[PDB]
């Protein structure tokens, strides 16, 4: 099967209590996941950055070892809000400076939160993502009142979708990693 | 991060035990038709069916992803666990959340 590594973008939000923890639901759908990946083929990598608190922190770069991925989620911070320039921005880097070239290359946004930024800010990363042959599998989830929100998020994904390569998935609040499992995140 | 010798402790919160029936690592380790949390002494299919002892309300089980142990009901607590991955990388414990 696909031989790929991910960076997994995390929303630790002050948001991700409202609407489960949105953290919690977050974490599991992240565990499943990096489940599925490391299961797939032993030779793909995971890798996880939080997006919000003080600033973008990255816990581990891509790691094909599951307790690490795992450990580094136990005990997460919530608070602040998302930088996701500078989340996407660190991810790309993480990837490009893979080991195993022969890896595909996929970021993995967690969208929990308002999105502060406009269209054309957005299509100018997703299309810079595209030029670095990386693709984007967006997770939209606590509409915190944003009918602007998933707009946005759309106009991203357009900007890198390749190869029907990129995805998006909207939940609403009314199961998180049930949906995902379904969806071609998960296939 | 918590090591014993170089075996990984690695904590995992679940809402429920049935998220694992869906996780392509555990689900094939896991027997969801077993009450009360267990430990593999192997890492054959199905291995967790070792009754941990006196465990704690939110303790849902233990999985040791390598070396083979002791294979006994109730005999040890899982503090008593943490000592005998024998060649483990990680040793996962599984939490019920809040």
């Amino acid at each position: 099967p696909v031989l790929e590594a991910t960076m997994i973008c995390i929303d630790n939000s002050e948001w991700m209590r409202n609407g489960p923890s949105r953290l919690q639901a977050q974490t599991e759908a992240v565990n499943l996941l990096c489940g599925a990946k490391t299961q797939s083929n032993p030779e793909n990598t995971v890798g996880i950055l939080t997006m919000a608190g003080k600033g973008v922190r990255v816990l581990t770069t891509p790691t094909s070892d599951l307790g690490k991925i795992l450990a580094c989620m136990h005990g997460l911070d919530v608070g602040g809000e998302i930088n996701l320039t500078a989340a996407i921005q660190i991810a790309q880097l993480a990837l490009k400076h893979r080991q195993n070239k022969n890896q595909r290359q996929r970021i993995i946004v967690f969208a929990g939160s308002p999105i502060k930024y406009e269209k054309k800010a957005l299509e100018i990363v997703g299309k810079r993502l595209k030029k670095n042959s990386v693709s984007l599998d967006i997770v939209n989830f606590g509409e915190d009142d944003d009918e602007e929100k998933p707009q946005k998020l759309e106009a991203l994904l357009t900007a890198v979708n390749n190869n029907d390569g990129s995805h998006i998935v909207h939940v609403p609040s009314g199961a998180l990693s049930d949906v995902l499992l379904s969806t071609p995140v998960f296939t | 991060e918590e090591f014993v010798g170089d075996m990984r402790i690695v904590n995992v919160n679940l809402s429920n035990i049935d998220i694992l029936k869906k996780h392509e690592t555990f689900k094939k380790y896991f027997d969801f038709t077993l009450t009360g949390p267990r430990y593999n002494g192997n890492i054959a299919e199905f291995a967790m069916i070792w009754k941990i002892k006196n465990p704690p309300l939110n303790l849902l089980g233990v999985f040791f992803d390598d070396g083979t142990r002791d294979d006994e009901d109730d005999k040890y607590i899982l503090e008593e666990l943490k000592q005998i991955g024998n060649g483990a990388k990680n040793m996962y414990i599984f939490w019920q959340y809040e």
